RNA sequence: CGGAAGGGCACCACCAGGAGUGGAGCCUGCGGCUUAAUUUGACCAACACGGGAAACCUCACCCGGCCCGGACACGGACAGGAUUGACAGAUUGAUAGCUCUUUCUCGAUUCCGUGGGUGGUGGUGCAUGGCCGUUCUUAGUUGGUGGAGCGAUUUGUCUGGUUAAUUCCGAUAACGAACGAGACUCUGGCAUGCUAACUAGUUACGCGACCCCGGUCGGCGUAACUUCUUAGAGGGACAAGUGGCGUUCAGCCACCCGAGAUUGAGCAAUAACAGGUCUGUGAUGCCCUUAGAUGUCCGGGGCUGCACGCGCGCUACACUGACUGGCUCAGCGUGUGCCUACCCUACGCCGGCAGGCGCGGGUAACCCGUUGAACCCCAUUCGUGAUGGGGAUCGGGGAUUGCAAUUAUUCCCCAUGAACGAGGAAUUCCCAGUAAGUGCGGGUCAUAAGCUUGCGUUGAUUAAGUCCCUGCCCUUUGUACACA
């Protein structure tokens, strides 16, 4: 690489690219009960696995706004265009997974239920 | 010309130059290995970092 | 807060009635005859008319300053 | 020919996984291949005071990142190390090829 | 905020063959990083799609120092109305 | 809960000690004074704390000046202009057309009033969340079944022994359990057994240099290996064995063999506080300002101001010392940044000096660097003198960084040469590679540690106990308290 950053803040910042995709897609899919996000990095392709419940929520009208999400991703982190892709997979048993019953108790109290 | 010095001054260092990149805040940051953020920010996202308290 | 020095009252640019008019000079026939000066500049190159003060042409667009 | 291909990753097991698994298919295939090589353990210690601000009583942190870099020389065709290197991959380790 | 027709014909276009723009919450910023052929500072970038927004065109979501806007249907009915473009065209966001 | 009683624990308590503090100077923080502000929170569990070492920014306070960065909706104002900018000349602080005369411009974005917003390090931590601190890192807590009681509840959760531990044994209307502790993870120890290594080495081999066959080389290359180095799977210690105390149970002492016969840290909980953070935030309710701004930007001041008191620290009060030369040994780490404009340094010249000038190495077990650190060790000078201890105050000069040092950023030289003769009342921390002495990394950084977080070197006396003091927990008792 032309930079050539060095592993040690190279690792600090891959970190900080991911807390900050994990807090972006916390406030994007709140309603769709997300917990949590996993990059698969790889040279020349970045799969980024999204684990949500309501798949089909997330993934909206014909991939509409899954499309945007990649160009939002895109744009923001300066990737090559096309080099990532969003999917979208359904947490088997989502009942155990805190995250998302925790989003879902938070949209049940402000419901208005007691 | 207002913009002639409306942020006419230097940046170039100081508390004012860098800032907390989720606070936008000037105080208790950490620029070490390239963090530039807070204290605060840190204790926070320590866990998705990879930063573990082994000892 | 109370105030000692009263406060300085912004400008109020006067408006001027068919301003255009005011560039040539009106004659019966097809012929155009132009009053003032046109700044020979780049941007502004044959369109822009300047201005004409009491002592100096001036150019706001390339801050261009005609002395005599 | 003389090819060196280093792996960084923040889990041991993981990483001893994939160098495992890389001198095995050395091995399937017969190459010639340096043992795997253990770089000094990268510990980014930071220190930081647990309270938002400054009353109690002065408690501080220990967050430390490790971080492991072992390299491989093996001597093959770059075809041969592209086609190894292809797969059986962890997405936890970054992978470094050099020729020289 | 005095943008001139320039930058808001660039902010439209980008706006209607990409679906999405970001924007980092800077007004200090030179220039625009993401269309820097013309000038179109960060700060007109911010206040257009904030009108867009205001006036139910455009979705604003933030993620620490940036703003993401989503233009809906009947913000691509209005700029492509504004712009003069035919039906048949559609965003990046639309097509396959 | 007690201003009652009995047990238990704790070097944030004591015994014996060690090093200190409080005694002097200085750095810093708090109160007070003063001031346009010398803003603010905090006042065991505030006081080198807000990672708060502030010339600019940070800054929230004050002295003055710009911008709207007042979206959107509604009614006017007109392509016979809505209205932005503008060097001259005055004014200012700045070439802010911010303002006053004078006109050229920009091209429906605007502007004028009204709803509606919007911003705020503004108030409210006595509304809050989260985090954190404290009780308390002590050891406490809760079901199931089963006995007692009409019931709320109680026994289990205990008379004693033992343990760092409600940790166990053991009597027992209790038996089985769960959280905690423990366990666990990381860390240091040692393995000539395993895996490996030209980004680490070792042993030999061959040259090169030097001294009287041999000796040295971090001088150069190569035949084996991983003992030394780095890092992976395992092993290894368990009160395992012996002698004693102890119902012969738990457990404790001494010892042989043994790398160890108590390495340190992390997470640490049924609960409480009206402890702190609204100044960490695009986490936030309400209130307030919102254009003559509590929003933002610019110039300057202040956060350091000094009759005084207090706290955390540095330097020392000297002969086990100071000064001058010689010799000699480490590990923690970091090092060219998204915006970001700022890296760590070998080497050769100039110069006493900080420092300046040139080509090189390093995104790193690769270069600084075998990190030639100090203490300490060796040899002279000083001779009990506030003395060559001491470096406060202060003058002159020389450099670095920064847009800018004045209230002297910091560094260097000459010189001036204060108190302090081991410090009262009172009081702090500690028990093994411990304290203490000493130096070195990271945080803050354009410039920078007299703080903190870690590391390395030398490295001890006391002591294997207690409730005397101080706290704090359990039990008993009392209650007219139960927002206790
Ligand atoms: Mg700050
Ligand atoms: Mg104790
Ligand atoms: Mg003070
Ligand atoms: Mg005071
Ligand atoms: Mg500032
Ligand atoms: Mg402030
Ligand atoms: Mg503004
Ligand atoms: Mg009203
Ligand atoms: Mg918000
Ligand atoms: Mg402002
Ligand atoms: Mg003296
Ligand atoms: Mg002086
Ligand atoms: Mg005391
Ligand atoms: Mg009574
Ligand atoms: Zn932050
Ligand atoms: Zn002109």
């Amino acid at each position: 690489m032309a930079v050539q950053i060095s592993k040690k803040r190279k690792f600090v910042a891959d970190g900080i690219f991911k807390a900050e995709l994990n807090e972006f897609l916390t406030r994007e899919l709140a309603e769709d009960g997300y917990s949590g996000v996993e990059v698969r990095v790889t040279p020349t392709r970045t799969e980024i696995i999204i684990l949500a419940t309501r798949t089909q929520n997330v993934l909206g009208e014909k991939g509409r706004r899954i499309r945007e999400l990649t160009a939002v991703v895109q744009k923001r982190f300066g990737f090559p265009e096309g080099s990532v892709e969003l999917y979208a997979e359904k947490v088997a048993t989502r009942g155990l997974c805190a995250i998302a019953q925790a989003e879902s108790l938070r949209y049940k109290l402000l419901g208005g239920l007691a | 010309g207002h913009q002639q010095l409306y942020w006419s001054h230097p940046r170039k260092f100081g508390q004012g130059s860098r800032s907390c990149r989720v606070c936008s805040n000037r105080h208790g940051l950490i620029r070490k290995y390239g963090l530039n953020m807070c204290r605060q920010c840190f204790r926070q996202y320590a866990k998705d970092i990879g930063f573990i308290k082994l000892d | 807060k109370s105030y000692t020095t009263p406060k300085k009252n912004k400008h109020k640019r006067k408006k001027v009635k068919l301003a255009v008019l005011k560039y040539y000079k009106v004659d019966e026939n097809g012929k155009i005859s132009r009053l003032r000066r046109e700044c020979p500049s780049d941007e502004c190159g044959a369109g822009v008319f300047m201005a004409s003060h009491f002592d100096r042409h001036y150019c706001g667009k390339c801050c261009l300053t005609y002395c005599f | 020919h003389r090819i060196r291909i280093t792996l960084t990753s923040r889990n041991v097991k993981s990483l001893e996984k994939v160098c495992a698994d890389l001198i095995r298919g050395a091995k399937e295939k017969n190459l010639k291949v340096k043992g795997p090589v253990r770089m000094p353990t990268k510990t980014l210690r930071i220190t930081t005071r647990k309270t938002p601000c400054g009353e109690g009583s002065k408690t501080w942190d220990r967050f430390q990142m490790r971080i492991h870099k072992r390299l491989i020389d093996l001597h093959s065709p770059s075809e041969i190390v592209k086609q190894i290197t292809s797969i059986s991959i962890e997405p936890g380790v970054e992978v470094e090829v050099t020729i020289a | 905020m005095l943008m001139p027709k320039k930058n808001r014909i660039a902010i439209y276009e980008l706006l209607f063959k990409e679906g999405v723009m970001v924007a980092k919450k800077d007004v200090h910023m030179p220039k625009h990083p993401e269309l820097a052929d013309k000038n179109v500072p960060n700060l007109h970038v911010m206040k257009a799609m904030q009108s867009l927004k205001s006036r139910g065109y455009v979705k604003e979501q933030f993620a620490w120092r940036h703003f993401y806007w989503y233009l809906t249907n009947e913000g691509i009915q209005y700029l492509r109305d504004y712009l003069h473009l035919p039906p048949e065209i559609v965003p990046a966001t639309l097509r396959r």
